[PDB]
């Protein structure tokens, strides 16, 4: 059928300040079809509990998800999103960087 | 300002995995109001705006009704598209639908929308005129010829013009405080080096509802559409979204670049620079 | 408010 490969965003609900509560957010869009696997990692290991949205599509038929959890930054822990979809041969891997 | 109300319907086959799951999300403007999910374990914890609880449990019951009916007619459309394609029993499928009315800051109609998508390709529509249809293949007239028949026109334009209408009139009155507040975007420039010779220049956008935006740059007053990236415009979590826009500039010549943003809540649209 | 759908 058609396939779209999703976008990939990693990011933060507030401006990040170490040692402060918030949210990390991976937003995956543009997909088509909807079957998506992504996982927040934290230091290279899967967070458990981590929420998501209700499956919904842009005009142009593609979906979007929102993957969220409550994390507290630091200098030194590390995040990232890793997503699979039928149209990635291997899981992508995007770092949360405060700057993006 | 102007207002929507829209549903954006997904189901999508399984063989194998039980029947098709059926999902529905309404939603007025950029807030969700409700979700109804075939795989939702208890039906009675579905999320439901506030503005919504208001309405008491006949609405819910009235809404529930049409949901659980939506699911049995779209698991049907699944069973008659994989016919109309050909297709093996094996696959599986996904049928989007999107309905709805858009509204100007009066309340009017403006239009009404009721289209569908099979395997991410356009189907059928409902045209402009609320009473005529376009079908994307051979595949969607047999569905056209079966619409015309039935009249089913007249029903969407019912809808359109009378349920839809009406009740986006009485959401936006009772959510006023939040789906008819509009909030600007928070903004500010960065500077990324990328080498002695050039740096990035990043004009953020945090916190704005509704997400629709426009975030430019311009280098000495001509846009830089080509130089600039644009990212998709990203929920932040908490009804709010955000977005940036990014040129690569020469070292030394930041000032002859603006970035300019318009938004529904900026009493007057921005020019920022960096520093 | 949800809308009555018709099989295609």
């Amino acid at each position: 059928m058609i396939q779209r490969t999703p976008k990939i965003q990693v990011y933060s609900r507030h401006p990040a300040e170490n040692g402060k509560s918030n949210f990390l957010n991976c937003y995956v869009s543009g997909f088509h079809p909807s079957d998506i696997e992504v996982d927040l990692l934290k230091n290279g290991e899967r967070i458990e509990k981590v929420e998501h949205s209700d499956l919904s599509f842009s005009k142009d038929w593609s979906f979007y998800l929102l993957y969220y959890t409550e994390f507290t930054p630091t200098e030194k822990d590390e995040y990232a999103c890793r997503v699979n979809h039928v149209t990635l041969s291997q899981p992508k891997i995007v770092k949360w960087d405060r700057d993006m | 300002g102007s207002h929507s109300m829209r549903y954006f319907d997904t189901a999508m086959s399984r063989p194998g995995r039980g029947e098709p799951r059926f999902i529905s999300v309404g939603y007025v403007d950029d807030t969700q109001f409700v979700r109804f999910d075939s795989d939702a374990a208890s039906p009675r914890e579905e999320p439901r705006a506030p503005w919504i609880e208001q309405e008491g449990p006949e609405y819910w019951d009235r809404n529930t009704q049409i949901f659980k009916t939506n699911t049995q007619t779209d698991r049907c459309s699944l069973r008659n598209l994989r016919g109309y394609y050909n297709q093996s029993e094996a696959g599986s499928h996904t049928l989007q639908s999107m309905y709805g009315c858009d509204v100007g800051p009066d309340g009017r109609l403006l239009r009404g929308h009721n289209q569908y998508a099979y395997d991410g390709k356009d189907y059928i529509a409902l045209n402009e005129d609320l009473r005529s249809w376009t079908a994307a293949d051979t595949a969607a007239q047999i569905t056209q010829r079966k619409w015309e028949a039935a009249r089913v026109a007249e029903q969407d334009r019912a809808y359109l013009e009378g349920t839809c209408v009406e009740w986006l009139r009485r959401y936006l009155e009772n959510g006023k405080d939040t789906l008819e507040r509009a909030d600007p975007p928070k903004t500010h420039v960065t500077h990324h080096p990328i080498s002695d010779h050039e740096a990035t220049l990043r004009c953020w956008a945090l916190g704005f509802y509704p997400a629709e935006i426009t975030l430019t740059w311009q280098r000495d007053g001509e846009d830089q559409t080509q130089d600039t990236e644009l990212v998709e415009t990203r929920p932040a979590g908490d009804r709010t979204f955000q977005k940036w826009a990014a040129v690569v500039v020469p070292s030394g010549e930041e000032q002859r670049y603006t970035c300019h943003v318009q938004h529904e809540g900026l009493p007057k649209p921005l020019t920022l620079r960096w520093e | 408010f949800a809308k009555k759908k018709y099989c295609l």
